[PDB]
């Protein structure tokens, strides 16, 4: 609901602007997190899309980068930049990205604190190029700068060993 | 030096002491001399596999030539306590107090190796001191002897009458002799 | 769609030997069918997909029972290997990469697509990569594909075609090995070393067979699979072994036989061809010996016949070759007729 | 917070893509009615419970009680409708037929 | 003390001990006096090679000067009583219970060192007590003499009789003569 | 950030955003003010010997060295409209500004 | 050989060049056979960051 | 030849394999089977299109 | 970034039903509303 006001205020009348707030749904497994993201798909007027931040990597590595997120959004925004830029995203898996136990940091840790590290100004909100389709970041001139500043992230996990630590 | 096992499985290889292995199995191995030290330790045995499953059978291996009266009655108790039924297997011999664990075990679970002997005797005691004191040791060692020849009749079958005769005196019995005795169910010749 | 009795018929003529586990396929592959059938869906109430898992043995038939129903229903089938994805970088491309190997066969058609049946082997070696599962998952969820039409040396990013996953049935063939031990843990005594133990490893293989179809999510979660992918895979057939006794009937038996495959070269070649039931053995014990349970037919075969093939087109007025376990062992030459 | 028995029995039926509710649809559509009692239905949560399966767990539950009935349904004839009770839930009984 | 040593497999490096190491190639080391703690450990040895692999034979390699007949008996029980064969070597010297399961192993596997001592004599005990005690002990021995000697002869193949005279006395049997008396089979010479 | 030759993005790529804001004007890029944000973010990670390579950190500093005190930055020329006669536009790093920023987890710990 | 699109090759072309030997007779063509050298060269690889992609 | 290989043991009655005898190019490769061929990077469809084999 | 947190969760209940409630003109804050004991005053 407030999402939607915030576009609302895209008249300003008055030079205050209405930050984002992201949410972080913390639960076990098989209690409907996936499930509350696929049921709104269907209500949403603003594009909506899910991903898995398991699969994604720090930059200048093989495995994947955060950029490929906002690819998926594209596709159910038909590529269109301007409606994208409202759109709200999921991140499932968050759990996984969580920094390893007493880590000297020698290892340069790739699948977890990196992707956390790219995250930060993605979520804030940033200019972020996006490959046209399927390709890998590289000096190919044609690239899709979409603003995330609009864009709400909604990041679900299952943080097991939690309640241990409460 | 005990030697060490790997166990291979889909999560992972472990390693493990040849008695640990065996552990998982429900096997336990009673050796040497009782004593409330070795004793105790059975006891933990036992308990832990309780708490894992209470309804896998429990194996025991008895091989001693028997000992500390007090620390075998730990055992026996601690066996018909815990639901799961323990199963117990002779191997080389059992004497008084190993022949009582091993007639102790579950109705039908009670083996013995053929070339096994088994041996049976009365209990042994001494106190020094004053004639009262003697009067009471001694009447609490012959409670302990009429406690135990009850005991064992119920699980071999046999009379206490015919139990209290024959235990008078060391009485070495073979496989056979044991399964028409009582103390044992069956051999296990081979496999 | 033919009904789930009907499909079973079919299936025994190209399989033996996996009865159970053919019911299971043919109801399950039914109802999905059937939802396709009904793909309208006008009602609210959106019917879910049922995922296969096989859990056989090597060379037990699990790639055969995909192909086979595809013939019956035409529809585009397409094979993976999860060992293929153990390198857990950039599976993403990987993964849409089966859709277009699929819509090769399916003519580039989204629709047509999205009815093929997918096939995957040697689950169990993913299982302990565990990221490849976390990314395997989201496919069987039903996901849209990017995938370029006809290939193309470059088109726009709107032209990419769209393929959902969500109507396209996945079954996750597997081969786990060491589960029966699992199984019995949890079943039969959990003493496996000692001497009440059952370690009566005769290798006759008969309980096997029952004892993988008691299995549950316990025993999975143990071999290290992960919950969630487990919850996707809700049917489960188990094939349990294939028969020395069966091996000699998929000789003849099936339609396309490998007996009839071969009589059929050497039919028109002018010779007939014969296999004594003595023979059919022999290629049955040599195919046991190599562990590979069916493949390893078409090899014993082949080269017993490979020596005759090559001389009996020289040899003129051959009338016919009959062949005998002497044959098979290579220490004798077939017969010929004149 | 996590699911609980209760909860689970009613997952069964009070969603709007309740489980119950699209195999009722596959039998519908097919001409046959389809009925779940309230003893089933709590058998079927404490089974996977007892599996530890979850809410996932639940249309594996129903696939194997369903399986022999959804097989010989299409090739029987006249048949009105199907019940399922408790005891066909672990397997012993069969499944109720009405013609 | 034991030294380390490193088995290269697919999995990873790992780190086994001399003994260790053999025992995964199903080889249990006899050594020392027989007793009842030593004989569980073997015991538990075959009984957990038995499980990984019943088919495949195992090896018992036997030094000792003898011991305890109860805890040497126990092992005699558990080789007949699993299914894989058992093949005994004799290294260095087997006494009276070393080579009573040395003469045990299965037919036609047992092997022998050419330059092994094998020793064979009855078995020897004592009791202290009363006379009608020392019946019950000196009958008990004297069955598990006759019991011995029932056994010995049917691996060795002679007869009760024989057996019977040549055991009244220690008497030593090398390597060939072993053979012949029918205790082992081959002789390990060299490697083939 | 990453260091050339790998997929991350190339360090040049920041000049290349100054020009658009510049309409691709070379002068006004040329003395625009250039801001860096989470330059902690590319730090070695408290290891001297460098046994392995690392791009996206210690390779980013070592690329921006030259950057900063002054570079001749090689750009497309003019919003990327097509490949053949790329004439990459060369820009003077000597006279803009850079504003690196970043909060350094840990420091406190050094200090 | 490389992927179609691209500078390197196209597999159709091997097709054609088995017409030019044949005069281009579809009949006679259909029967002739093809003799691809070094074909384990182009084995499955793991993707590379530093390559734009892998082609071959 | 790690598929095929049975391993050497140690005891005395156990087969020793040395260098010699290890192994060699031929008796090898006849023994080759679709699953090693994937490992290589051979696609397994591919594979399976080509059932004769003929190993020099 | 915090003190967004903190007002959250304060007018989380508000916010859900203040658009569905009628006659509302305005809506106070106090300290209690901020330890969560009281739910923040309406104006109608
Ligand atoms: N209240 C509910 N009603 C219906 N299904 C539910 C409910 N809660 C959970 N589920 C099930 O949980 C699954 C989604 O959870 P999952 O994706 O495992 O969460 P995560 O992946 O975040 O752990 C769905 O398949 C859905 O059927
Ligand atoms: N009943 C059968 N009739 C005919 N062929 C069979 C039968 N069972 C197995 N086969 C053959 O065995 C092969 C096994 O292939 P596949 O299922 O891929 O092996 P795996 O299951 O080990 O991956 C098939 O190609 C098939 O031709």
């Amino acid at each position: 609901y407030n999402h939607y006001k915030r576009l609302r205020n895209g008249d300003t009348s008055n030079g205050v602007e209405l930050g984002k707030s992201n949410i972080l749904l913390i639960g076990p497994t098989g209690s409907g997190k996936t499930l509350l993201a696929e049921t709104l798909a269907r209500l949403l007027d603003v594009p909506f899309t899910m991903a898995d931040a398991t699969t994604l990597t720090e930059a200048g590595y093989v495995g994947e980068d955060v950029e490929n997120i906002i690819q998926k959004l594209l596709q159910k925004s038909d590529y269109d930049v301007q409606k994208a830029q409202r759109g709200i995203v999921y991140i499932d898996e968050i759990d996984k990205i969580s920094r390893k136990s007493d880590n000297p940091s020698i290892t340069r840790d790739v699948s977890g604190e990196g992707v956390q590290q790219a995250l930060l100004k993605l979520i804030e909100g940033t200019v972020a190029a996006v490959p046209p389709q399927g390709g890998r970041k590289h000096p190919q001139q044609e690239f899709l700068q979409v603003d995330t500043s609009k864009i709400l992230f909604i990041c679900g996990g299952a943080f097991a060993g939690l309640d241990k630590v409460i | 030096l005990v030697p060490m096992v790997i166990e291979q499985t889909s999560r992972g290889e472990r390693s493990f002491d040849i008695y640990s292995r065996l552990l998982k199995e429900r096997v336990i191995f009673l050796t040497g001399q009782v004593e409330d030290h070795m004793a105790n330790l059975i006891v933990a045995q036992m308990l832990f596999l309780e708490a894992e499953n209470p309804e896998k059978d429990i194996y025991l291996y008895i091989n001693s030539p028997g000992g500390v009266i007090t620390a075998g009655m730990s055992i026996y108790d601690t066996m018909q306590f815990i639901k799961p039924d323990v199963s117990t297997i002779c191997m080389g011999q059992a004497a008084s107090m190993g022949a009582f664990l091993l007639t102790a075990g579950a109705k039908g679970k009670r083996f013995c190796l053929p070339n096994s002997r088994v041996m049976i005797h009365q209990p042994l005691g001494g106190y020094q001191g004053q004639a009262t004191d003697i009067e009471i040791h001694a009447r609490e060692i012959l409670k302990v002897k009429g406690r135990m020849n009850e005991l064992m009749a119920l699980h071999t079958g046999q009379s206490l009458e015919q139990i209290e005769r024959d235990t008078e005196r060391d009485r070495f019995l073979s496989a056979p002799e044991a399964v028409e005795y009582g103390l044992v169910d069956s051999i296990l010749t081979h496999r | 769609l033919p009904t789930p009795h009907e499909i079973r018929n079919h299936l025994d003529d190209y399989v033996i030997g996996q009865e159970q586990a053919k019911k299971v396929l043919a109801v399950a592959v039914y109802n999905h069918y059937k939802r396709l059938r009904n793909g309208d869906t006008s009602n609210g109430v959106e019917l879910g997909k049922s995922n296969i898992l096989l859990i056989g043995p090597t060379g037990s038939g699990k790639t055969l029972l995909a192909e086979t129903l595809a013939r019956l229903l035409d529809v585009p089938f397409t094979m993976a290997d999860a060992t293929t994805l153990t390198e857990a970088g950039y599976v993403g491309e990987d993964v849409e990469n089966i859709i277009q190997k699929l819509l090769q066969k399916s003519d580039y058609d989204v629709q047509k697509a999205q009815r093929g049946i997918v096939y995957i082997d040697e689950i169990d070696k993913i299982s302990r990569g565990e990221g490849v599962q976390q990314a395997l998952l989201k496919l069987i969820e039903g996901t849209v594909a990017a995938v370029p039409p006809q290939g193309g040396r470059k088109h726009p990013q709107q032209e990419f075609l769209q393929v959902d996953t969500s109507k396209i049935l996945f079954i996750c063939g597997g081969a786990f090995a060491g589960l029966d031990k699992v199984i019995s843990h949890r079943v039969e005594t959990g003493s496996g070393i000692g001497f009440g133990a059952t370690v009566k490893a005769k290798s006759d293989k008969a309980s096997e067979g029952e004892l993988l179809a008691q299995v549950e999510p316990e025993d999975l979660i143990k071999f290290g699979l992960i919950p969630e992918f487990i919850g996707r895979l809700p049917v489960v057939a188990t094939l349990n072994e294939l028969s020395e006794e069966a091996l000699i009937q998929i000789l003849k038996e099936p339609k396309n036989a490998l007996t009839k495959q071969y009589q059929a070269l050497f039919n028109l070649e002018g010779v007939d061809l014969e296999f004594r039931d003595e023979a059919l053995d022999a290629i049955a014990k040599k195919a046991m010996a190599r562990k590979t349970g069916a493949r390893g037919l078409r090899s014993i075969v082949e080269a017993a016949l490979l020596d005759t093939m090559y001389d009996l087109p020289s040899m003129e007025d051959v009338e016919k070759v009959v062949i005998d376990e002497s044959v098979i062992d290579g220490q004798s030459e077939p017969l010929l007729i004149y």
